[PDB]
DNA sequence: CTGTTGGCAAGCCAGGATCTGAACAATACCGTCATCGAGCACTGCACAGA
DNA sequence: TCTGTGCAGTGCTCGATGTTTTATTTAT
RNA sequence: AUAAACCGACGGUAUUGUUCAGAUCCUGGCUUGCCAACAGGAGUUCCCCGCGCCAGCGGGG
């Protein structure tokens, strides 16, 4: 199968793990009730960012917006490589942006960055200097191989996960990616009335009242977590990687999914809660759960235990109603293959679900 | 008969920082129904006739982005909401086109976020006029004085 | 029963399945409420461009503008079996446009087009000029077997489902067809007031605030999706069809509507939902079962059981009043009942 | 009575099922609001060009017109202006026991008694006669065996009718069809995206589209449906009145239907004898508002001024009312029909 | 389908002195389910369907702060209860807030109190409506009335 | 068979600042005047003679 | 007893062509 | 049977791709719910029946 689908329920303490610009938690109306929310854009910088990224894929990509900026960066990174007008040339060809000593020098919106990737460019760009080779020549050339290209994002996962989007420099020929990783907003399986924190900040040398009073809302929830992965998608986006490190990527992006939380207002909530229930299983069409909680669950010796009876329930039902047969594994807390430990299932999904 | 706006627009100005705070937390016109400090501050201006509450509920949405956001300016029609957002030179055409095609509640919501980032200079009776209808014509004539702007 | 009437009712999670020009969700006014909408031009794109239509249908056509981006595929494509010469004259009599050998040469207006067809035309337009057959006489001659040409439809079969005009050239008179699927635009069972997300996007070269902050909209709904097929009509766009070749492509628009979702903003809210009812209907004269809906369904405990519900009450309605006796059968997750969509469709397979 | 009034609530969901010139929705001002129309041509063609119309009216059994068994009628009809020769000789070159006859086919065949007798007076027949008429004569025959199509639409666009008594009229009346309900209309931003081009599409446009609980109403005149079948029965013209009331139940102009598919029936068919035809269409001058939608309040509104008007405006006589509705009834004057079919009969048994 | 308000209010005031000293014994709304004076009081008002006998509980539970407390009048709208509250002048802004924030059951005892505290005059059937939906537009509306009628004064 | 009453419900003071809001490409065509005569089609016409 | 080349007889589609068009442009 | 009558404005069409709202913060100090009180009065219970001193005692419903 192509599509590795990825379920998690996780039930959060009292938290605001995801706010706008009025400091309220987001949320989103689902079965005409409201349900708080974590925005998919949040869970992607969350993992993206998070140590076990770091130690298991690699660095993050660079973005930015500020080409001024980042040219002092490739200039200090890549300076003991290519001479220096080759690293302006390139970011500039790549950015379609005149690149000089300018203090302030933007891109048309913030952009994901591969620094080895940029280091590949300054490659062509310095040959394509030795032959005499037209700009507009290059990038034709350089066109007709995407794959070179992309191998390049194996330095940079999380864009060959999310995409990257151009609209002006070569990049909008060459560096155009659509992202294998698909990824819900999560939303609590339950309507939730948020509260609202009450509170004074104390000034020690103020002896009459506080001296700021404010407010904050939370509340708690038991979240549903989707996310699948487009393997073909993700070996292509890796200038054509095989199977078994898709399923590598893959797995990792199962254990991050079940337990890297937004860091979102924990040093003061502490919603450090892992997941309750991890749901993983192979299909030729990507498929969502959500439809189990589209009638809000009610508490019934809490949120969690209904939850996971409202997606075993209407997992059942979509399984022979839909005659849904590709490999299923599930861990909890509390034929679908049943796994004690997470690292069970782990070792499942990279063995391709055997 | 018509809401006093420079009356209103004053009343804001000086009121005390507990009852304005309690006001500028809201996320939405309607939750100022939950505010004591909000039916006094539009008390004398005609709030328990019905006439005028919708009309109330917008003026004090959109003065609750603060009390130093929308700075009042006298005639010399006087600057038009379109043309004072323009003017600030902030403001991108695209999101002009999304305030005057959104529905209700999500509009207000949506201006107040201009305001906040635009910061006009402009005729607040006149604004506070345009609050008061706030029909399709009002929101397409805003769309054209920021164009005409620019 | 000439017609295939074909209901479908689907849950999506927060999503933006399809937006204007503001980048706003697509959305109408039905029993004075505003539903959120996907236009039916979204929902054909998605099931011809769809992994199902390429494996169960074949091969959805080509819509360009573009005749010398268009003459240099058939180059490609058609090299083997023509001579350049004849693919040339063959797009320059069907699209009424001179191809010679300029970077750009532009159609009327955007057109579907099928290779297999244009193979089709070429081998006319050689053996015409073999016999010295003029184009005002090989036109005159091609108008008289035009069943002859829709059996290439085959090869796009989106088109015989969708149809094809033309203002210019031969296709005008050629290549006229007439679409045999009728599709909705699918519209929320119920009033939205579309939720809106406040994004940022962080710099990692900025550390005091973000780079870029902006308002996304979108929503959850309970959509209704309609459709019928005109199986007289679909197999005469095939160039004479049976019945059961047009009842097995009924069946795939049947299994599509079911399950595709147009791939708008899907990688980043990823409501891949599939239907919790799809209902399928013969008649003589197409029933569409919107009126369900026309007071907007008010929750309880959701929208989907409540849409269902009002569904079932008012197709009742309609058959008792009109004394429509059709044949019928109804799947469900949540008339003839289906447990499974494959016995649904085995059903439409069977003439009902 | 002579008139049968019938009443049409029916909604579509969004579509455009009529647009003029510049593809906007044809429209009216009706109480000062815009309200989305649906032209009486547009209706009317809807019905005249369906199957339930070929089979139930193109293949009536009233259908065809002999011109052998109008002779007598004829003979006496046209013996005024004409003597028995010309009669005979005309009524037998168009061919190759009648009580009456109707009216378009005393006047065309006296215009063609008009050629021939100008024919014997310039000395000329066989072929030349036959020659000349060629396309008149085709045109005739053609009309003679469409006799029940254009008692009750009327003659064709194209149809050869040559006379003042020719220009036939059809006797049912469609009026041009309106919304209940003020609309502002949707519009529909589309692209086209070209499978040969990297950036955008290669087109752009829009497309005006809206909902709307329209009001359809027609009249049919009796007298004129049986004196344009040669003297046809009442029972025999209520048989096709009752086509009509189907009809206007349940066809839909195409316009748009594949992409838009509003393929919505009636949700209420009233229909009433009178010997002075009303269109109830000021229920509706106050325009309806929505409350839980604009179907509900629309019936109940008609019915509303049924009960105010209908004794004052001679209203009084046969009514009758099909609904898939529950909503509360008018008075008890008109009689409640469960389903289409009751209704149909109803008016088959002249009421 | 909607409870005489005014026969219940006369109702009670009739009632002998006896079981209505029972009903006033009670100490939350759901304790009246075990008194056998109560559904003789409110068996001409339909507590047979469920739909009627919450909003008893509440109506009944009020009218059993004491017999004289609640006033009723009539209109000159009619005197709602935040106007009533307010018009004694005996209760401060924050016990309101303490009744609208309140949870289930505990919200009408904090109202007895304050019917007790108060002893307003207000337009009983007007109430009745009220507590019938007492929803968070019931709660909305009753600050409103109380906070407007108040600062006028 | 019979169930109560008075008197009473608080005040002070306090609500923040920083900084940020995107870009590209693409919007169609046809017919709904007329004239003249010619070159070239259905289409019946009887037949003559097969 | 049917059918064949000439018609007479005309039903046409063919193409070049008679004419003729332009008016504006906020508010600051 | 009204500038009437007869009488479609028609056919084709993804708006797409990218994106943490985030960092700091006691709601806090004071306060009896209190004074008086037999659960006692009042034999209706409408029948069938068996044995009496006619007062009243029993078994079946």
């Amino acid at each position: 199968s192509n599509f590795i689908n990825i379920h998690v329920l996780i039930s959060h303490s009292p938290s605001c793990l995801n706010r706008d610009d009025m400091n309220m938690q987001k949320d989103a109306i689902f079965g005409g009730k409201r349900r708080v929310r974590i925005s998919s854009q949040s869970l992607k910088r969350a993992m993206r960012k998070s140590g076990y990224y770091a130690q298991n894929i690699g660095e993050s990509s660079l973005r930015t917006i500020h080409l001024a900026q980042l040219r002092d960066v490739l200039r200090q990174k890549l300076g003991e490589r290519f001479d220096q007008k080759i690293i302006d040339k390139t970011l500039a060809l790549l950015s379609g942006k005149s690149v000089d000593e300018a203090e302030k020098i933007s891109a048309d919106a913030v952009t994901p960055w591969v620094v080895g990737e940029i280091a590949w460019f300054c490659e062509q760009v310095a040959k394509a200097e030795a032959d005499n080779l037209d700009d507009k020549k290059l990038l034709k050339v350089l066109k007709e191989d995407i794959a070179a290209i992309r191998v390049n994002l194996q330095q940079g996962v999380d864009i060959a996960l999310s995409g990257r989007m151009a609209t002006s420099g070569m990049m909008t020929e060459l560096g155009k990616v659509d992202g294998a990783m698909s990824i819900a907003h999560a939303i609590t399986t339950h309507q939730v009335d948020s509260d609202i924190d009450w509170f004074t900040a104390v000034d020690d040398l103020q002896e009459q009242g506080s001296a700021h009073l404010g407010t904050q809302e939370f509340s708690s929830g038991v979240f549903y977590r989707y996310a699948n992965i487009n393997l073909a998608q993700l070996q292509e986006n890796l200038g054509g990687a095989s199977r078994e490190q898709a399923l590598e990527i893959a797995t990792h992006v199962v254990h991050m999914l079940a337990t890297e939380v937004p860091g979102a207002k924990q040093r003061t909530y502490a919603a450090f809660n892992p997941a309750d229930m991890v749901m993983v299983n192979f299909s030729d069409m990507p498929l969502s759960m959500a439809n189990a909680f589209e009638k809000a669950v009610k508490a019934k010796d809490g949120f969690l235990q209904p939850s996971i009876q409202a997606f075993n329930q209407y997992w059942d039902r979509v399984a022979n109603g839909y005659g849904l047969n590709g490999a299923a594994a599930q861990f909890s807390l509390s034929q679908v293959k049943q796994m004690p430990t997470l690292e069970q299932l782990k070792s499942w999904v990279r063995n391709n679900g055997e | 008969d018509e809401i006093d706006a420079m009356a209103l627009y004053r009343a804001w100005q000086q009121l005390d920082n507990g009852s304005c705070a309690q006001i500028r937390r809201v996320s939405e016109p309607d939750e100022l129904r939950d505010i004591p400090a909000f039916y006094r501050l539009v008390q004398p201006f005609g709030w328990e006739n019905p006439r005028h509450q919708q009309a109330l509920l917008r003026m004090v949405f959109c003065l609750s982005a603060g009390k130093n956001v929308i700075r009042h300016q006298d005639k010399k029609t006087g600057i038009s909401l379109g043309r004072a957002l323009a003017n600030s030179g902030r403001i991108n055409e695209r999101r002009i086109f999304q305030l005057i095609r959104a529905d209700r509640t999500a509009d207000m919501v949506q201006l107040r976020r201009l305001l906040t980032h635009a910061e006009p200079v402009l005729d607040w009776p006149l604004m506070a006029r345009m609050l008061t209808w706030w029909g399709k014509r009002e929101r397409q004539q805003l769309l054209e004085d920021f164009v005409l702007t620019t």
